[PDB]
């Protein structure tokens, strides 16, 4: 039982660790639209982002 | 008879033992004699000639892997320009292995092998082509000390007599973009109406030629004055502490069985290729190096 | 060529064969022998020769110093030769050799004074009107119904591993390695001698021969043999004497031949057939490895041991290339198709400009063979 | 007389525990050896090339200390854990030092897209690895290899603050790093495209190197801008097929599968009377 | 049978929290017709359209309906285990008693005494 909880463990954790991958890559790249309506529709993009992320720290 | 399968390598430098071994086994002249509707005794002695000049541009380490390419012409009444297929390495290379495409790129002949030549490789060859009817064999050689010389303001230095048997030498400004038409346009003016010697900046060296022995002296001759550079140059420091040479003054005062003034280098280079087993097949000028014993 | 069909003589280091072009079997297959008595001989009147030759020479083993007369594929005594052709001629066949062309086999390299030897013998005392020099395994190839493949050879003198080329035998890869039957009948010997068996004489070495002919077979795993041969007693078996004696072969049975994969028991230095096949084909241009890989022929008087056939596969899948056509051709008569290749190349009517006559020896010496015959 | 050594030994080793892709990825990274071996770059065993076998098992393959690059094989590969615990020895009696392997371990640890990291000691690079403001692009190979991140590097990293600044460093897509005095660090996700950046990389430092000892000074070099500078094959995958045919074809048993074949093979000239082939 | 027994209990546990699921996703789809009504956004600030809302609710419909038959193949291949194995039982312990009892009046030895 164990044993079988352990590569359990393993099969979850692959999941996680490619989601901080991608998401690294995602948040790498910075492309901010010109004037100050992009810059705010990003800004509240971004802050969509930060609320999506919270949800999975409760999964880690 | 008592020779490895694989010569042993030096410390440093395993390529040159490496692909002698390989040209040990297959030999250059791969044509024997079979059929050859299309081939004619001048276009199959040229791609013996430019198998052999493959071969050699691998075994001095003038090449860097397959991103470099040599074209040569069959001087057939339209286009037929001779190219290596985009893949196979330098030491592979064979006789019947060589392709046979047009000025734009276009396949006429899909040689020996399956791969297919690089289209994008063959634009800068192709300008050179439409550039002058004079041209016969393009050779693209990559060495760092080339290379260094190339990425320097001041370029090629009059510093050695080697440098003032080179004469004018064209610079192509690496532009990095590879704007095709314009680009061609671009060098065909700095190329100008009569150069013997290009280089392109921080990428490679070019030599042209309307045989492939002077291709092939310019291009030794071209690598060899850039490695005296590169030394002296470097100790130098500035112009305080070099001499450089007159090219007038000394051009001035320097100057059928009978060799060409570029044929006794790759006739000396083929007796020795062929003394180490590649059966190239070559017509030497002499066919041996000393009298017959009596 | 209607009136008269040419000889083909296979003349083997251990056995000579012989029989007339276009036919299918050979006329008289015999040991190459030759026995000289070795004991005072006190019957006045049963009739003694001074040697016995072939056949007769080997029912009588018990009173003669058997001597063979090629030795590691070299001839070392001529007229012993001269002796075992004029048997061959005389006695086994009754045909005159003034009358029929002959075809003689050779080995792949041989030095060339063998070759005049062999010409100046045949032309000066026999007189035969026509003749000709043959290398032994290109014939194996013609038997096969091939023109292309590499060919392995295996007989009582030497073991060499050739390449053919649409019929062109290429002489730089040509491979040579002395393991040959007589070696391995001497190591039967000294393997034998662990079990209690005691064998010294020449007599009794066809006896040793005997037992590796008909009770011997090549382990596909020699470690995992080893272990079945510890383990359980089903691997003995028994073989009974002339004397009425019988033994237990047991253990050796796989060992006998395994020198030929490992030289290093028989304290030789050289390495393995399947290694020197592959070195064989490792010395030829690239172009043509593929169709050596897939066009394997063995031939040879060793090369009938049971199971060889799956263990060279193997061993030479083991040194191949990846994804590479591999196949071993082993036709079942495979120790008689040199003479077969012979008797096959004498029947074209294209071959007979290959004959060399009479005129043409007398005029150009013993050294015209080698100019005619490339 | 010969260093010629068959690189496949899984047919005569028949043993061990196998991944179901392992013993593919074994024979690539001994080839990956082997050209670096012939090329003249290393020598001596110092846990050049690493490549992780599963995302799931970890498991990552690593060269046995002791072994020179000429002399390693498919077998004689080690398969170690993150931390440096032996999870399979392969048929090579040598003791087991994994200390190598820990400049490996954070970067698995940061990364795991790439599979393949290879680290060099050429002088050369490391020249550049001591030049402070690094890799100046003035040649087309530099242009070519991409981005940089550069690293201090202390000669230690067993502990565990010193993993945070190195993952901190590297960043979220770099694929060079350049530790100062130490070399450079290719990082790829095939072993493909890190062996065709390290060749590329290491082109352009030997160009820069007798660039800067020639010019004597930036001003007398020229310098093109990156913003100016900005079927399907990927980066590495065309180049090392050519590399595993040619060694094929001097006698290596690569294990590389080709993925199109090489010749055409005409059919030959073929007669009934031939035996049937096989031993079947 | 008792872990695939609490297995379907709590599988038909999940299926109760489906229904709450498929509310609120028909919930979100009314209110995400109400949003596309008017000036028609197909989705402001984040990348979720109804479309991939319907391929992972088909896609999630489509594993559960395979891992019902994946159970049923579990808990029937579980049942037909036991069913001959206690078969055994009852026979094993017939053939105990008898040979125990048959072997005991045999080793008492008393048949060749009252004969
Ligand atoms: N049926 C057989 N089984 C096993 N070995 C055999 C058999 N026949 C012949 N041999 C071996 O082959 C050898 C004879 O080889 P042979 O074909 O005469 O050589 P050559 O090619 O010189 O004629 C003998 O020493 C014998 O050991």
């Amino acid at each position: 039982k164990l044993e079988q909880l352990a590569r359990r463990f393993d099969r979850k954790a692959a999941m996680r660790e490619t989601w901080l991958n991608e998401n690294q890559r995602l948040v790498a790249q910075d492309n901010f639209g010109y004037d100050l309506a992009a810059v705010e529709a990003a800004k509240k993009k971004h802050e969509a982002i930060e609320t999506d992320t919270a949800a999975y720290e409760e999964r880690v | 008879t008592n020779v490895p399968n694989v010569y042993p390598a030096a410390p440093q430098g395993g390529m040159a033992a490496l692909n002698m071994s390989l040209g040990m086994v297959t030999p250059v002249n791969d044509l024997r004699g079979s059929d050859s509707i299309a081939y004619d005794k001048g276009e199959k002695l040229l791609r013996c000639k430019l198998a052999a000049l493959y071969r050699l541009a691998d075994l001095f380490g003038w090449s860097h892997l397959i991103y470099n390419h040599i074209t040569t012409r069959v001087s057939s009444e339209q286009e037929h320009f001779l190219i290596v297929p985009f893949g196979l390495l330098y030491s592979e290379v064979t006789a019947s292995s060589l392709v046979k495409i047009n000025l734009q790129g276009d396949v006429v002949d899909r040689g020996s092998t399956n791969l297919g030549v690089n289209q994008a490789g063959f634009t800068l060859h192709s300008a050179v082509y439409a550039a002058r009817p004079d041209v016969k064999c393009v050779v693209h050689i990559h060495t760092p000390a080339g290379a260094a010389v190339s990425a320097m303001k001041c370029g090629l230095l009059p510093i050695s007599p080697e440098a003032l048997s080179l004469g004018e030498v064209a610079y192509h400004d690496y532009h990095g973009i590879l704007v095709d038409e314009e680009e061609k346009v671009l060098i065909q003016k700095n190329l100008g109406p009569k150069s013997k010697v290009l280089i392109l900046r921080n990428h490679g060296l070019v030599s042209v030629g309307e045989s492939v022995e002077e291709a092939f002296y310019y291009i030794h001759n071209l690598v060899v004055a850039c490695e005296i550079q590169v030394r002296t140059l470097a100790s130098a420091g500035g112009p305080d502490n070099l001499v450089l040479l007159d090219p007038g003054k000394y051009k001035a005062k320097s100057r059928p069985p009978a060799w060409q003034i570029g044929e006794q280098e790759f006739e000396a280079l083929m007796r020795m290729l062929d003394n180490l087993g590649y059966r190239t097949g070559y017509p030497y000028r002499y066919p041996a190096l000393r009298e017959k014993s009596k | 060529d209607d009136d008269i069909a040419a000889l083909v003589v296979d003349n083997g280091s251990g056995m000579c064969k012989a029989g007339f072009a276009g036919d299918d079997a050979p006329r008289a297959v015999f040991p190459s022998i030759v026995g000289r008595p070795r004991h005072q001989g006190v019957m006045v009147g049963m009739g003694q020769k001074d040697s016995y030759v072939g056949d007769e020479a080997q029912s009588k083993r018990g009173i003669l110093t058997l001597k063979y007369p090629i030795e590691h594929g070299i001839v070392t005594n001529w007229d012993d030769m001269e002796k075992i052709w004029h048997h061959t001629f005389y006695n086994e066949l009754r045909v005159a050799p003034e009358e029929h062309p002959v075809l003689l086999t050779e080995a792949p390299l041989n030095p060339k004074a063998n070759r005049e030897k062999m010409t100046q013998i045949m032309f000066e005392t026999f007189n035969t009107p026509a003749m000709y020099v043959a290398i032994q395994a290109v014939l194996s190839l013609y038997a096969s119904g091939r023109t292309t493949g590499i060919v392995m050879d295996s007989g009582d003198g030497v073991t060499h591993t050739v390449p053919i080329y649409e019929g062109y035998a290429l002489p730089h890869a040509i491979l040579r390695l002395d393991l040959a039957g007589r070696d391995l009948t001497d190591y039967l010997m000294k393997i034998l001698t662990e079990r209690g068996y005691s064998f010294t004489t020449t007599a009794e070495r066809e006896i040793v021969r005997d037992i590796k002919e008909k009770l011997c077979y090549v382990a596909l795993d020699f470690e995992q043999e080893m272990a079945t041969a510890a383990s359980s007693s089903s691997l003995e078996k028994s073989y009974e004497l002339p004397d009425g004696q019988v033994i237990t072969i047991g253990n050796e049975r796989f060992r006998c031949p395994e020198a030929l994969f490992q030289p290093s028991f028989l304290g030789m230095e050289s390495c393995g057939i399947h290694e020197t096949t592959f070195n064989s084909i490792m010395k030829c241009d690239v172009d043509i490895r593929k169709d050596l890989y897939a066009n394997t022929v063995l031939s040879g008087g060793t090369t009938m041991y049971p199971g060889i056939a799956d263990r060279m596969q193997k061993e030479i899948t083991a040194l191949a290339p990846s994804t590479m056509k591999i196949k071993i051709i082993a036709p079942p008569e495979r120790k008689y198709s040199v003479w077969i290749g012979g008797s096959i190349l004498a029947s074209l009517s294209t071959f007979q400009q290959m004959w060399i006559s009479k005129q043409e020896y007398d005029e150009s010496g013993p050294s015209i063979v080698h100019r005619k015959c490339f | 007389f010969s260093m010629m050594t068959p690189i496949n030994d899984l047919h005569t080793a028949d043993s061990l525990n196998l991944a179901k892709g392992e013993r593919l990825m074994r024979c690539k990274i001994s080839s990956v050896y082997r050209l670096l071996d012939l090329y003249g770059w290393a020598q001596l065993s110092d846990t050049y090339v690493t490549l992780r076998v599963s995302k799931e098992q970890d498991h990552f393959l690593i060269s046995p200390k002791g072994v020179s690059c000429s002399e390693v094989t498919a077998s004689s590969l080690i398969k170690v854990n993150i931390l440096g615990e032996v999870v399979e020895k392969g048929s090579s009696c040598f003791p087991v030092d994994t200390t190598g392997f820990c400049l490996h371990s954070a970067i698995y640890a940061a990364r795991p897209d790439v599979r393949c990291i290879i680290h060099l000691h050429t002088p050369a690079t490391a020249a550049v690895s001591a030049m402070k403001w690094g890799l100046l692009p003035v040649s087309h190979n530099a242009l070519l290899v991409g981005d940089m991140a550069y690293f201090d590097f202390n000669g230690e990293m067993e502990q565990e603050a010193d993993r945070i600044n190195l993952q901190k460093c590297l960043g979220p897509t770099c694929k060079i790093l350049v530790l100062r005095n130490h070399g450079v660090v290719a990082l790829g996700d095939t072993v493909e495209e890190a062996f065709y950046k390290v060749f590329h990389l290491q082109a352009a430092c030997e160009i820069q190197v007798s660039a800067l000892s020639s010019a004597g000074g930036v001003e007398n070099l020229i310098l093109l801008e990156q913003e100016k500078h900005r079927q399907k094959s990927r980066l590495g995958e065309h180049e090392f097929e050519a590399l595993m045919r040619m060694l094929d074809n001097l006698g290596y048993r690569t294990g590389y599968p080709y993925r199109y074949p090489l010749v055409q093979e005409k059919t030959k000239h073929k007669s009934e009377v031939e035996i049937p082939a096989t031993v079947t | 049978l008792d872990a695939i027994r609490q297995l379907q209990k709590d599988h038909e546990a999940f299926l109760s929290s489906l229904a709450r699921a498929q509310s609120d996703f028909n919930y979100l789809l009314e209110l995400d017709q109400q949003i596309k009504a008017l000036n028609v956004p197909s989705s402001p600030y984040t990348w979720l359209t109804v479309e991939a809302l319907e391929r992972i609710w088909k896609h999630l419909s489509d594993i559960i309906k395979e891992r019902e038959q994946e159970l049923e193949k579990e808990e029937a291949r579980q049942v037909k285990n036991f069913e001959m194995c206690q078969e055994f039982e009852q026979n094993a312990s017939a053939f105990l008693n008898w040979i125990l009892e048959t072997r005991a009046y045999f080793l008492d030895g008393s048949l060749l005494k009252e004969t």
